[PDB]
């Protein structure tokens, strides 16, 4: 009300209204899902178009071999952020020859979003990720928040109505955490998740976006024709 | 250093500060630029309400860029100082790294670009000035007229006015200047010009400042009397 | 963090008033009142040591201030600005001025480097002006004995005699009565005596005032002898005792 | 006072064929009179089907190769995941190589590949940048012993053809990808023979539409 | 007052929001692509008959392969051209080769959010981005003051933009001639135009793998002008 | 090596060598010392090949760039120029290069000679490199505006030849360019070692040497 | 953040105009009268110091009239103090001049400087504005004698006589009505202290409430003599013209 | 650019079946002055790395600390900082080559040779060298300054090449190394008799080893050496 003029101030109860309003353009956003076993990792995204002469905007954003996220919001923060990890990625990289473990990933984005939540003149990013990855301790999702939280999980979705894919997930969390070398049922499973967010439309050739990183798959995206084997 | 951001969008989409700026350039005393077949000439007004000046050293209204360039104004006159600097700089500037003379167009991107600098850029307002930019080409004979304003939008003119009841003059122009054929001498143009800022000057004696620029860097301003004798011929053509 | 202020805090109003300059003016009026009286053979300025309380010892606390050898300056309004302008004048006097020439600054000089300084504060980024006036006398040899007033806004005046802060309207009356081009500097600090009386409320000695001259050349206070030249500072603060003894015959 | 400099010897091979390319190298790095490694590889495989060898300061040279492979993973990111031909890589180097045209990468630097059109591609560089593209060229410490012999066995220069006596040339017929490798093997023999800081081993790159290949050889050892 | 980087409370920021307003008062830009080549037309309007209306520069080029047609607030436009011009050219130093159309439209959007208290405020203007590459054919992209950018069949942006979208919904397909797209866009021109439609007043530009980048000549575009009038005159 | 160039009545001649060195070692028999900045403009190369090739090539964004922007060939005049501004920024800085800007323009055809301390000089003729002497002696003795096209590029090729022969490093190949108002022409990589035997016989020099 | 408490110094308002530098000529409509008045052998620079005491030292005091060279002189009307900033910059910028050329800088030159300064605080900064302005008395050999005036939006403008500060409406209606062009500098001295004597808010017009200046050729031959009146002088001349 | 003040001589290295060998005297040269005589020279990090480093002492207690603080901000933020997700010699190495090599573009060098030796996690063995230029290189055996003209020769008997690694037993690469170390002080002028030796096996783990001494030296023949050619008393 008088306390969400920039992000520098705090309202009477705590609150951070410009963060808040940050995290209602994730809202806004298409919905996309993430999951994972103790081989692979998916991320499966609903892309949106303008209307029917437009193309359909890319969702997911490879950042290394073994690791990259999916965007919902403000795709220019995105790509902000990932270019951000391609350069922490390949820091670790060049001068300790190491890939850059997953939860260190989203220690390094979880600092650069707080110091735009608590500095005058700047903003918070508008756009949640979610970053799958390999590395030496297995497969691994996280989940970014623009506020700066950063949450390991089994399998999440953010977007509009994200909640249906999330119920879905809370529910089959003990059969496709099993599903252990075998990619195309694990995205099976992320496709029918990311169906109880759909209402109206359904998933087609140009519309659907799929993306996995395993123990021996680098991180590949599969757009197009690509994808039709699982509509 | 002060970086606060004056010129912002408003709801509606409009950059108030920029809007702001043409009024002073509505303020300002008006402005003429008419091409002919041959030359441009560039009229301006100069308000009466200001006597006991001396015309030898009060700054002129029309402005010398270069040898075969030249910029009149209408708004701020501290402002258009700025941008005259800077277009004298810029015009030396080419001729020392591309070893020619600018162009008539080059010169007034340039300004224009100066300008629309101003209405994007932290802690600065825009120019409350509005040119009229006037030559001709290195080794060519063909006549060119621009036209700026804040924003950083410009343009060609057959014939344009600028400032306080601009909005007659150029209503006068539009029914009296033909593009089929121009005027074909210095004389016709100069008439025309004078003819136009007699729509709206007042008295026709030091109030009207005229500047005639030909091929070749022949640039002259005219003096009282002649001017005189143009407003003497007008009005008694008129009774009748 | 960075001082993001970086505009002006002081601005003209539609009245053409500048008002942090006038409300800065406003709190030089509240301030103690205070004086300076210029004789053909020096210069007096003096003020009231009002005590904040009677545990504290107003000896520590010097409203007179010595800026050079031949230079004093008194204020009215608020003391830690006026600290902090002392601190400064006699920095400036060094660097823009002794540095250069080998020499102290003459008083108008001076004062019109202490003037600079208030106005930057009229008119730079994310500042306030300077709530206090200041009195500076002073004696040069190609000017000889002068005493100037300056304000908040930068302005500065020279003056044969005035006052300044709370009773400085009726002061600058009784001086008006008294002064002329004849006084001799102990008729002066006679006549700052007198007119400092009527401002005072509680106890006046030495111990609650505070006085000082530019007169005649110190020898005594240069602290060594050799170089005929030099012949000693002009400023001298007046002791307590010595107040008290020009209080008798008051 | 301190020389930021170093010579860790070797020497390296380039032939463009019609449809192939060979990138070749000796495995010995040294300073002065002393072996550090007998394997210690200097040609690798960059990213797409390019081949790279900086030959000279091995600090330079394992800088440069870093810093190129680098700039391909961040063109496939910027245009995405476009193919970076032979063409433009070579441009590309040239920068990287004139970015320290003050305190130069102290190496002499061949890439290989097969251009758009499918044909064999060899590309040569100098310390500071100048690049042209060639069908043959050595690099190294034994540079001058071995382009002598390919401007004779691959360009046939000075060869004319019997009964003619001079007055026709021998014809530039190609070579094949076995030919090569014979001329490559003898060139590092001859070179080991002849040059202290040359031997212990040869490994040879091969380009190919298929990918790349590797073959390994050894050498004298002394 | 409040921050130029500021979020409403539906998660949109204010500026760029405000700034998509300026847009809609600009003249009309339409673009179509094709197989045979991508069409970039535009609205001029002359606020004066006295204009000389051949100096109203709205169609400009980037590249030999790459075009751009403007609406909006068109002087904001002039930094964005330079910069994507020494993109373009850069990135032919730096590679030896033509530019992605899709990484030369990337490299303008990074310019738009680099607004704060940098610039001061988000570009007022939008931008059609119409050009030619090898890997990806002939491509038109909307780039907007938002730092997004869609690629486009066809795309319409200014003050009659959501009346010539409607048409171009229902007038294109996928297997349209360069000669029918060039009518289409004058068809459309001429619709949404306050002032009636002539050679002067409104502009024609394609571009095509072999002849690259062309603004049309006035005499080229009055008689594809006469070639409409008699077709729509047919049935 | 060894350039030269030079105006006449059907516009430019520019002709080069071919040949690179490394110290005594022959280090190149074939590397192009020309580059196309546009159809209407050359330039030549002398000295440290990676700042000829770096600067020229730098030169050619910049002369693209005034191209867009102001929608009209650049002069040869302002190109030459704006290389030598380049070379005046590094100063000092220990740039190796000389070259020739060969054009054709509005005021007709263009040659200027621009080297590392930023001088730039307009001329009818030019040679640069090691071998330049050599070049000069031939072009100074045979050269006419009133030449013909083939009588020209003949001049030039010769003119090489001199300069590779005597000069021990140049030599290699000879690269010949005519610059026409429509635009410059390829005339061919002549190989020295074939051509010096051609001349010899055709034309009776080079009597002292034994074939 | 610190946006709460700017005031925008350099912004227009709906109407085009500069709200501070308005505010900032109000300001000086309060200051004490200058004029200046231009003759053909000399300029006359006279003004009226505010409200002062009989305990105000005279003789050293300068609150009005100040020498930037030898050849130039300002009179001052606003704020002393935001004056002296500049007074002190065109100073330098003259010996800057003659370091430079080897010549007494032009007085146009000079004045277009100070001007520029002045403009540069309405456009950028976010600083308030100069509450200064100055006529401008000076003599050089392109154009010989000349006043000019600036105020705090930057724009000058030359004049063959004008009036600044307080009642500057009814001065120059007394200036326009009895000057003419071929007047003389003791006939200019003589309405210069005829206009303030009637324009002035006090009650009569004295030598201790004035500051006044000439510049003469009347020096020895071709070269010109500034000169800053002294109090018994201002208090000869009042006596000479019948005002006292 | 500088000089270096106390130094530290030779380090020796070499690799065996199932891990690698590390050695280094415990002497701190002052020019010919053998000044400091309880310097240890060889730095483990973690119980999987041995770094070990020849040159200037002062840039090796620097290096000693980048180390040190390495391991401290490893374990930030990480669970498995002791398993899957600790420090690896690979990792070490790569650090310090990086470093070393933009000290020396600086003009400012860490006046060093180091060998960092080591077993990674799939058991492989790490062994590799560094030095003040940005130099590296890899081999069966490594050795610095004196080490490489003298130790070498001896250490590639043993494993000339690759193939001779899993034919070469802990006892017999251990033997190698403590011959060697007597060869360099028989011919060392600024070796020392004390020194510290570490090996690094898959199996067994980091074993090092402090205050080992040369013996069995050869001295007796000495006696019946008498003049420089012709005397005979
Ligand atoms: C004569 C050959 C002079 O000797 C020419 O000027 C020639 C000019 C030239 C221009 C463009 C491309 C090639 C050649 N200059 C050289 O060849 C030049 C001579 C040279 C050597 N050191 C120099 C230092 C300062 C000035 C000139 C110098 N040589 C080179 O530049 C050498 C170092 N470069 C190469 O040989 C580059 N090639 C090596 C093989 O791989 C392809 C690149
Ligand atoms: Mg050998």
């Amino acid at each position: 009300n008088n306390y969400d003029g920039d992000t520098v101030t705090f309202s009477p109860t705590g609150r951070l209204f410009q963060v808040e309003y940050a995290l209602e353009a994730i809202k806004q956003g298409s919905v996309t899902v993430g999951l994972r076993s103790n081989t692979h990792a998916v991320l499966v995204a609903l892309k949106r178009n303008a209307d029917e002469l437009s193309s359909y905007q890319k969702k997911i954003i490879k950042c290394d071999e073994h690791m990259g996220l999916s965007l919902a919001g403000l795709a220019p923060d995105a790509r902000v952020l990932s270019n951000y990890l391609r350069q922490q990625c390949n820091y670790s990289s060049l001068v300790f020859n190491r890939k850059l473990a997953v939860e260190r990933a989203g220690h390094l984005l979880c600092d650069k979003a707080q110091k735009n939540t608590q500095s005058y003149g700047g903003r918070p990013y508008g756009v949640g990720l979610l970053i799958i990855g390999y590395d030496k301790s297995g497969a691994h999702l996280l989940e970014f928040q623009p506020s700066g939280n950063v949450t390991e999980l089994y399998g999440t979705a953010i977007g509009a109505r994200s909640q249906g894919a999330k119920t879905y997930l809370e529910r089959t969390l003990d059969t496709f955490i099993k599903i252990d070398g075998n990619p195309d049922e694990l995205i099976k499973a992320g496709v029918e998740a990311i169906s109880q967010s759909l209402r109206d439309e359904s998933l087609t050739v140009d519309n659907l976006s799929i993306a996995i990183v395993g123990k021996d798959t680098p991180f590949t995206i599969y757009d197009g024709e690509a994808v039709a084997k699982y509509i | 250093g002060y970086d606060r951001a004056l010129s912002i969008f408003s709801p509606d989409g409009h950059i108030f500060q920029v809007e702001y700026a043409l009024e002073a350039v509505k303020r300002g005393t008006c402005a003429v630029g008419v091409k002919g077949k041959n030359c441009v000439v560039l009229g301006c007004e100069r308000r009466s309400t200001l006597k006991l000046q001396d015309t030898r050293i009060t700054p002129s209204k029309v402005s010398k860029i270069d040898s075969h360039v030249v910029l009149s104004f209408s708004g701020l006159n501290a402002d258009s100082r700025i941008l005259i600097e800077k277009a004298r700089v810029e015009a030396q500037s080419h001729r020392l790294t591309l070893e020619d003379p600018v162009t008539v167009e080059y010169l007034t991107r340039y300004v224009a670009g100066v300008q629309q600098r101003y209405t994007q850029s932290g802690g600065v307002r825009p120019f409350g000035v509005s040119t009229l930019i006037a030559g001709f080409d290195p080794r060519d004979d063909e006549p060119k007229l621009y036209q700026t304003e804040p924003s950083g939008i410009y343009s060609s003119w057959s014939a344009q006015t600028i400032g306080r009841n601009s909005k007659t003059v150029r209503e006068f122009l539009e029914k009296n200047y033909d593009r089929k054929e121009p005027p074909a001498t210095v004389e016709e143009c100069v008439k025309l010009t004078v003819r136009s800022l007699l729509e709206v000057v007042q008295t026709g004696a030091k109030n009207i400042e005229i500047t005639v620029v030909k091929p070749d860097s022949d640039i002259v301003a005219l003096s009282s009397e002649e001017i005189n004798q143009y407003v003497t011929q007008i009005e008694q053509e008129k009774q009748e | 963090m960075t001082d993001r202020y970086s505009f002006s805090l002081t601005t003209f109003s539609p009245s053409g008033k500048l008002g942090q300059i006038d409300y800065a003016l406003t709190a030089v009026k509240q301030g103690v009142t205070s004086l300076g009286i210029k004789a053909t053979n020096g210069v007096v300025i003096a003020t009231e040591k009002k005590s904040s309380s009677p545990l504290a010892m107003s000896e520590t606390l010097s409203k007179v201030s010595l800026l050079t050898p031949d230079i004093g300056a008194v204020y009215s309004g608020m003391g830690p600005d006026y600290r902090v302008l002392v601190d400064k004048s006699r920095k400036v006097a060094h660097t823009s001025y002794k540095r250069i020439y080998g020499e102290y600054p003459p008083t108008k000089l001076l004062v019109s480097e202490v003037a600079k300084i208030m106005q930057e504060a009229t008119q730079s980024g994310g500042v306030r002006p300077f709530g206090v006036s200041l009195l500076i006398a002073g004696h040069d040899e190609f000017n000889g004995f002068s005493l100037y007033q300056v304000d908040p806004s930068g302005s500065y005046f020279p003056w044969k005699a005035t006052a300044i802060g709370k009773g400085s309207v009726a002061a600058k009356t009784f001086l008006e009565k008294r002064w002329n081009d004849e006084l001799e500097l102990e008729d002066a600090i006679h006549i700052a005596l007198l007119t400092l009386k009527e401002s005072v409320e509680g106890e006046f000695n030495g111990d609650t005032i505070e006085l000082a001259i530019i007169g005649d050349e110190n020898p005594d206070l240069l602290g060594y002898t050799g170089i005929p030249t030099d012949k000693g500072p002009r400023f001298r603060k007046l002791t307590s005792q010595e107040i008290n003894d020009r209080l008798e015959a008051l | 006072q301190f020389n930021p400099y170093g010579d860790n010897g070797g020497t390296i091979l380039g032939i463009a064929g019609e449809d192939f390319a060979v990138l070749a190298g000796d495995t010995r790095n040294i300073t002065d009179y002393s072996i550090n490694s007998r394997y210690e590889p200097k040609v690798f495989d960059c990213g797409d089907n390019i081949v790279m060898s900086a030959n000279g300061f091995a600090a330079d040279g394992d800088a440069l190769v870093k810093r190129f492979k680098n700039s391909v993973k961040w063109y496939h990111f910027d245009h995405n995941d476009k193919k970076l031909s032979i063409n433009s890589a070579a441009r590309n180097i040239q920068h990287l190589l004139y970015s320290r045209r003050f305190f130069p990468y102290y190496v002499y630097n061949i890439i290989a590949g097969l251009d758009e059109d499918g044909k064999g591609a060899v590309y040569s560089f100098d310390p500071v940048g100048s690049y042209q593209r060639e069908q043959c060229r050595a690099g190294g410490a034994a540079a001058s012993l071995i382009m002598p012999f390919l401007d004779n066995q691959v360009n046939f220069k000075n060869q004319y053809e019997p009964g003619t006596n001079g007055k026709v040339k021998k014809p530039l017929k190609y070579l094949s990808v076995e030919e090569v490798i014979k001329l490559v093997r003898d060139s590092f023999t001859s070179a080991t023979e002849r040059h202290i800081q040359v031997g212990d081993g040869l490994e040879i790159l091969i380009v190919t539409k298929d990918g790349v290949r590797k073959e390994f050889y050894e050498l004298k050892r002394d | 007052d409040r921050g130029v980087s500021t979020f409403s409370p539906e998660g949109r920021l204010f500026q760029v929001e405000y700034s998509l307003e300026a847009i809609k008062l600009g003249s009309t830009a339409i673009g179509i692509a094709t197989k045979e080549g991508v069409v970039l037309g535009v609205e001029k309007r002359a606020t004066s008959p006295l204009l000389e209306s051949d100096s109203i520069e709205k169609i400009v080029e980037i590249d030999r392969h790459i075009g751009c047609a403007m609406s909006g607030l068109t002087a904001d436009a002039r930094s964005m051209i330079e910069h994507a011009r020494t993109a373009a050219v850069t990135h032919n130093l730096y590679y030896d080769e033509d530019i992605n159309v899709e990484s030369l439209t990337q490299s303008v959007c990074d310019l738009a959010l680099r607004f704060g208290e940098l610039m001061s405020r988000p570009f007022g203007v939008a931008l059609l981005i119409a050009g030619h590459d090898a890997d990806d054919g002939y491509q038109l992209f909307h780039a907007e003051p938002s730092g997004t950018f869609y690629r486009y069949n066809a795309k319409a942006i200014g003050s009659g933009s959501e009346g010539a979208q409607a048409e171009l919904l229902n007038e294109w397909h996928s297997s349209l001639t360069l000669k029918e797209a060039e009518l289409l866009v004058l068809k459309i021109l001429k619709q949404v135009m306050e002032e009636k439609l002539d050679e002067n007043n409104a502009q024609l530009s394609c571009i095509t793998k072999q002849d690259g980048f062309k603004i049309y000549d006035n005499e080229k575009t009055a008689e594809l002008i006469k070639e409409l009038k008699e077709k729509e005159a047919a049935e | 090596t060894t350039t030269l160039a030079f105006k006449f009545q059907h516009g430019v001649i520019a002709a080069v060598d071919s040949r690179a060195s490394a110290g005594s070692y022959i280090s190149a028999l074939r590397m192009n010392k020309v580059i196309e900045i546009n159809p209407y403009l050359l330039g030549t190369m002398s000295g440290c090949a990676a700042d000829c090739q770096y600067w020229e090539r730098l030169l050619a964004k910049e002369c693209r760039l005034y191209y867009l922007r102001n929608g009209e060939r650049i002069s040869v005049s302002a190109a030459s120029k704006l290389l030598s501004n380049m070379m005046c920024q590094y100063r000092g800085m220990g740039l190796s290069m000389g070259s020739m800007i060969c054009g054709w323009d509005k005021k007709g055809p263009g040659l200027y000679y621009v080297d590392e301390h930023g001088t730039r000089l307009s001329g009818n003729m030019f040679s640069t490199g090691s071998g330049n002497t050599y070049a000069y002696g031939v072009l100074d003795s045979n050269y006419k505006w009133d030449l013909s096209v083939e009588d020209a590029l003949y001049l030039g090729k010769r003119s090489i030849l001199a300069a590779a022969h005597r000069d021990a490093y140049s030599g290699g190949s000879v690269n010949l360019y005519h610059v026409t108002e429509d635009g410059w022409i390829y005339h061919g990589n002549h190989d020295v070692g074939e051509l010096f035997w051609k001349v010899k016989e055709e034309e009776g020099s080079f009597n002292n040497v034994i074939g | 953040g610190s946006r709460r408490y700017d005031s925008r110094t350099t912004i227009f308002s709906p109407e085009g105009r500069l709200y501070q530098v308005e505010y900032a000529l109000e300001s000086i409509s309060h200051a004490g009268t200058a004029i200046g008045i231009m003759a053909s052998d000399g300029i006359v620079l006279a003004a009226e110091r505010k409200v002062t005491s009989t305990l105000l030292e005279q003789d050293t005091s300068t609150e009005k009239l100040y020498k930037l060279n030898d050849k130039i002189a300002v009179a001052v009307a606003g704020l002393t103090a935001d004056a002296e900033i500049l007074i002190n910059t065109a100073r330098i910028h003259a010996q800057n001049y003659l370091k430079t050329y080897n010549e007494d800088i032009p007085v146009e030159i000079l004045v277009r400087r100070l001007s520029d300064i002045k403009q540069g605080y309405t456009q950028h900064g976010g600083l308030r504005p100069f509450g200064v302005s100055f006529i401008y008395a000076g003599y050089d050999d392109r154009y010989g004698y000349q006043l000019y005036t600036s105020n705090p939006s930057g724009n000058y403008t030359g004049w063959k006589a004008i009036s600044v500060g307080a009642n500057t409406s009814a001065a120059q209606t007394l200036l326009q009505m009895d000057y003419k062009d071929d007047m003389k500098v003791d006939d200019a001295i003589e309405l210069a202290l005829k206009t303030l004597s009637k324009t002035t808010d006090s009650s009569a017009l004295t030598y201790d409430r004035l500051e006044f200046a000439t510049i003469r050729k009347g020096a020895n031959d071709g070269e010109v003599y500034q000169k800053i009146f002294k109090p018994q002088e201002i208090k000869d001349i009042l006596v000479k013209t019948g005002i006292t | 650019t500088q000089q270096p003040i106390v130094t530290g001589t030779s380090v020796i290295s070499m690799k065996y079946d199932n891990g690698v060998i590390i050695a280094a005297d415990n002497l701190g040269s002052y020019g010919s002055l053998l000044r400091f005589n309880g310097v240890e020279r060889l730095i483990p990090v973690g119980d999987n790395t041995v770094v070990g480093i020849s040159g200037d002492i002062s840039d090796m207690q620097h290096i000693e600390r980048l180390l040190k603080d390495l391991v401290t901000e490893n374990a930030y933020d990480n669970p498995l900082a002791d398993a899957e997700e600790a420090l690896e010699p690979s990792y070490i190495f790569e650090y310090l080559a990086t470093v070393m090599y933009q000290r020396r573009s600086k003009m400012n060098p860490l006046w060093n040779a180091i060998i960092v030796a080591g077993v990674q996690s799939n058991g492989d063995q790490f062994l590799r060298y560094v030095n003040l230029l940005g130099v590296t290189y890899s081999s069966p055996t490594l050795a610095t300054g004196f080490g490489a003209h003298m130790a070498n020769p001896l250490l590639r008997k043993v494993v000339d090449r690759e193939s001779d690694i899993p034919k070469t037993t802990v006892q017999v690469a251990e033997e190698a190394i403590v011959n060697a170390m007597r060869v360099l002080y028989y011919r060392d002028a600024r070796s020392s008799r004390n020194f510290s030796l570490a090996i690094i096996d898959k199996n067994t783990g980091l074993t090092f080893k402090k205050n080992l001494q040369v013996e069995n030296m050869k001295w007796d023949f000495a006696k019946d050496i008498k003049g420089y050619g012709t005397q005979k008393i």
